[PDB]
């Protein structure tokens, strides 16, 4: 009931949340590189192979 | 099966070559499945030696032979590997994603970390026993164009396994070599600034009372 | 150090013999003096490196026992 004066405090310094007011208004990105590997595995063996 | 299905193979390639001795089919996806699934696991956790000989001095792998095809292409990529045959490892890999990554379950979701992975684990071994080679010469080595290594090494590089550069103009690939006191100096440093913080933290949430 | 100073301005300047014995033995001191740009110089860096190195483990290893 202490700690409690505090927690009230802070939240009135934001107003209100924030938190909540956003949803109420509104190398993880890399593609598969095996399609794109293929792809360039052919071409390039295709010339090799009959040079 | 739970450690498969999730990104994790350390823990994996530990239970799953451990069932190469004993397998149970009772409520359990038959042994073939293992075989193939255990050689997976296998490449992406042991280091050269010990990793090599469970994935192929295991009698077991052998007497099963390449009874279905997807057990072949993934055999086939670790005897490449191995051998440091990197003509045919390209073709191989592309087999495997194929035939062995997709048609599991478990790896359906981790396809495409592990095919990527495997890129890196092979340019690094390459790079590791030569204090310098030639674009052309690597390129041809793989199956690859010049151009296409060059984009394909530079996503590689800031990500850190090959531990390398290019010199462009020159045409030549420098690795760089700080593997000695140096690089065990910078470690132990990284090490002591984890446990620096932890004290902190804990120290100071005592200290108020 | 200063002792054998200006024990040598006499010798030159007040007639104190010339004891070629004290003379003969400090060429040692001066043909073994330490040099530095030496690979000895640099071998000394390392080592000091080392001894810093093991001295700051073993300080935040106090800090642990202390805190229980």
């Amino acid at each position: 009931t202490k700690k409690k004066n505090e927690e009230i405090n802070k939240k009135s310094l934001e107003e209100d949340d924030e938190f909540e007011d956003f949803p109420i208004d509104t190398d993880d990105v890399e593609v598969d590189d095996d399609f794109t590997n293929e792809l360039k595995a052919e071409l390039d063996r295709y010339k090799r192979e009959n040079q | 099966i739970h450690c498969l299905a999730v990104r994790n193979f350390k823990e994996a390639a530990k239970l799953l070559v451990d069932s190469l001795a004993t397998f149970t089919s009772i409520e359990l996806t038959s042994y073939e499945s293992i075989a193939t699934y255990a050689s997976v696991t296998g490449l992406f956790t042991l280091e050269r030696t010990d990793l090599k000989s469970k994935v192929i001095d295991s009698p077991e792998l052998l007497s099963l032979i390449s009874t279905t095809a997807a057990l072949q292409s993934i055999s086939s990529l670790t005897i490449s590997l191995y051998a440091s045959d990197y003509a045919s490892y390209f073709p191989y890999l592309l087999e495997t994603y194929a035939n062995v990554l997709i048609p599991c379950k478990y790896l359906n979701r981790h396809a495409d970390f592990f095919v990527r992975e495997m890129r890196r684990k092979v340019y690094a071994q390459l790079l590791e026993s030569y204090k310098t080679l030639s674009l052309k010469s690597m390129a041809s080595a793989f199956g690859v164009s010049v151009a296409f290594l060059d984009n394909d090494l530079g996503k590689f590089i800031p990500n850190k396994q090959l531990n390398c550069v290019i010199d462009r103009v020159n045409g030549i690939v420098e690795t760089n070599r700080p593997d000695n006191k140096n690089a065990q100096y910078h470690l132990l440093v990284k090490q002591g600034d984890g446990l620096l913080t932890k004290l902190q933290k804990y120290g100071a949430a005592v200290r108020l009372t | 150090l200063k002792d054998v100073v200006e024990y040598l301005d006499k010798v030159i300047n007040k007639e104190l013999p010339i004891n070629h014995t004290i003379l003969g033995k400090l060429q040692d001191v001066f043909n073994l003096l330490p040099n530095l740009g030496t690979p000895d110089d640099d071998e000394i860096d390392v080592e000091n490196h080392d001894r810093i190195n093991i001295s700051n483990n073993l300080q935040k290893a106090l800090t642990v026992k202390t805190n229980d």
